[PDB]
């Protein structure tokens, strides 16, 4: 009774990662993009939660620039537009995988992000960034009274036996005791 | 003047006569007295007044009066700007000789006036926080070794608590900024032997284990550079593999560590007790954590099976006082639910406590889930937090709670809330419970959840069913697949 896996991503581009890691419930593998017609697609499902594309949070400098057109995070914005707000998908609920963000945190100390839009007015840490870009995901829908949506900032680590991965909680409470001690 | 700027200490200095020089000291030195900041408009007075002073302080000092000099370069160190006419070869030496705690020019020692100790330290403590470079000459001058000595060795001393409350800071400035210094203090000196007695001769382990729940205020301040410096040292060196004569020190500083919890502080110095402690008892190892469920006995709390667990009730208290902050809690609510994991995650009797108090048997109100005020509304909308530590323990706390299953997590939680943890590691259409964990099938609930669809299989209660006012017109998202590539 795994419901509704309705998987779809930029596939090359983190979505790769997505469906290498998607393998009394049990859950079947269905329906990545496929180009079937209506009459397969007639209801994709009774309106149950669409597991929303990767947003891999690197195509945002990294423009898909035929003519320096658009950033892919904005055309991600304007399919978000479509997917989220159609009426098919009234009562539903989105799962946002904001995913790979380890090369984000790695470029907010670099080139910043006025490559978004210089509506932009955080400080370039990596915690108002994405808290800016999960505002503008969240705030593209409007209503939110039949769709609540749900938002995750993986990291898409290598998740095995092994944590100095996991020295990143220490290093900030070591740099914590660092700030609060002081002169005497 | 008189209150005179250290323009006018500059040229009364090089009339050298010797209580005339002391008076402007001891003048100087008591109007600016612990203010914490000062003037820029004579800035190379002073910076050439510290380069009189550190060739006073490398040619020698005077017999007596030096205390004089002492607190001079001290009430100058806590500037900004003199940094660099303070960090050298001869001067950091001779500050660790009047501190007496370097390995080299000393002699059989001096009964040392612990005046002088207090002004050096603090001088030696000031000139590491700033100035990087004296952090890396302090690391090459070797001043570890009397330190640990002098923390190890007042189990028969009587010193005051500023001395070893200085001393320990000085410990764990070294300890927190250069490498070298800690993987001296850890492997070459085994230092958590003797930190770890002097964590014993501030707490005073005895019978009746804490009926009196105030520790002293000085004692907690001490105690709690104790827990600093022993969190410092064994942070990256945590071995998953250990030996009896390794770990036995380590399960011993786990039947010490466990009576901290309970104690209470002085002041409101009570919730930054735990909140290292806690942290202290996040990177101990794994298989000699159990020592809090298996403490003594007795009719104080209720136990639940053959063994007291009230220490992880007041883990749960500490969480739900800490939880609402919502400021800064990466630092603040990651370890804790670490402990609880691996708390839970290694013996059965511990986790049923924890599930009754984190998870009862939902009557499934009207509310969904994270809306209300209490403990599963609390962390499962904690669970998507945009830091990723956060909901990287948070999701496990609650994957270990529900003894590792598919159902009976999302039955409690919500898939549209855990979806990030299940892809993370939860699908591999394995089913592993673990084998040993409690399989009961009576989790049915209080108010008897209804059928598979009723409730949301995304997230909680009954709320509608889709109205759908549509006719014709199908097939509108075409947009994604040509932009996905």
């Amino acid at each position: 009774r795994e419901v509704k896996l309705l998987l779809l991503g930029a596939g090359e581009s983190g979505k790769s990662t997505i469906v290498k890691q998607m393998k009394d419930l049990h859950f079947k593998m269905f329906d990545v993009g496929g180009r079937s017609e209506r009459k397969k697609w007639i209801h994709c499902f009774e309106g149950v939660t669409a597991i929303i594309f990767c947003v891999a949070l690197s195509d945002y400098d990294l423009v898909l620039a035929e003519d320096e057109e658009m950033n892919r995070m904005h055309e991600s914005m304007k399919l978000f537009d479509s997917i989220c707000n159609n009426k098919w998908f009234t009562d539903t609920s989105i799962i946002l995988f904001l995913n790979k963000k380890d090369l984000f945190e790695e470029k907010i100390k670099k080139s910043p992000l006025t490559i978004c839009y210089p509506e932009y007015a955080g400080s370039n840490t990596y915690e108002e960034a994405a808290a800016y870009i999960q505002c503008q995901f969240e705030d593209l829908n409007k209503r939110k009274d039949t769709k609540e949506i749900y938002t995750h900032f993986t990291c898409a680590t290598d998740t095995k036996n092994v944590q100095f991965v996991f020295d990143a909680v220490t290093d900030v409470i070591i740099k914590n005791n660092l700030k609060d001690c002081g002169l005497f | 003047g008189e209150f005179m700027e250290p323009r006018a200490v500059a040229d009364a200095l090089e009339t050298g006569e010797e209580d005339a020089v002391t008076e402007a000291l001891r003048s100087f030195n008591r109007e600016h007295s612990q203010s914490f900041t000062f003037d820029d408009a004579q800035q190379e007075d002073r910076k050439r007044l510290a380069k009189l002073l550190v060739s006073v302080l490398e040619q020698g000092l005077s017999p007596k009066h030096r205390v004089t000099w002492l607190q001079t370069i001290r009430i100058l160190s806590r500037d900004r700007s003199c940094l660099d006419s303070f960090a050298s070869r001869q001067s950091l030496h001779a500050l660790a000789c009047y501190a007496d705690i370097a390995i080299s020019e000393e002699p059989i020692p001096q009964p040392p006036d612990m005046d002088v100790l207090l002004e050096s330290l603090k001088c030696l403590c000031n000139l590491v926080l700033s100035s990087p470079t004296a952090q890396m000459l302090a690391a090459e001058a070797r001043l570890v070794v009397r330190l640990a000595e002098r923390v190890g060795l007042y189990r028969k001393r009587s010193y005051p608590h500023e001395v070893q409350f200085f001393d320990l800071r000085l410990l764990f400035l070294l300890t927190a900024l250069r490498t070298d210094v800690r993987q001296q203090l850890f492997q070459e000196l085994h230092g958590v032997r003797l930190l770890t007695d002097a964590l014993e001769l501030t707490l005073g382990v005895a019978p009746k284990e804490n009926p009196l729940v105030i520790l002293p205020a000085q004692e907690t301040e001490r105690a709690m550079e104790i827990l600093k410096v022993l969190f410092n040292i064994t942070f990256d060196s945590v071995k998953r593999e250990v030996d009896e004569e390794d770990a036995a020190l380590y399960r011993y500083l786990g039947t010490l560590l466990r009576h901290c919890v309970m104690a209470d502080a002085a002041g409101d110095r009570t919730e930054e007790f735990h909140g290292h402690t806690v942290n202290l008892l996040g990177n101990l190892p794994l298989k000699c954590l159990d020592v809090l469920l298996a403490l003594e006995l007795h009719e104080g709390s209720l136990e639940f099976m053959g063994v007291n667990m009230d220490v992880i009730n007041a883990l749960l208290a500490f969480l739900e006082k800490r939880l609402h902050q919502t400021h800064r809690l990466k630092e603040c609510v990651a370890p804790v639910l670490s402990v609880l994991t691996e708390c839970a995650r290694m013996h059965r009797p511990a986790r049923k406590f924890l599930k009754a108090q984190v998870l009862p048997p939902l009557r499934d109100v009207r509310t969904r889930p994270e809306v209300g005020d209490l403990l599963r509304n609390k962390l499962v909308r904690l669970m998507t937090h945009l830091d990723t530590d956060v909901k990287r323990v948070a999701a496990e706390f609650l994957f270990v709670l529900c003894s590792e299953s598919v159902p009976r997590f999302i039955k409690y939680t919500g898939y549209g809330n855990a979806a990030g943890l299940l892809a993370a590691r939860g699908l591999m259409a394995g089913g592993r419970p673990e084998g040993q964990y409690s399989e009961d099938e009576d989790t049915d609930t209080e108010e008897y959840r209804e059928a598979k669809a009723s409730i949301n299989p995304v997230t909680g209660r009954v709320e509608e069913k889709p109205p759908n006012p549509m006719e014709g017109m199908t097939e509108e998202q075409k947009e994604h697949e040509a932009m996905k590539l």
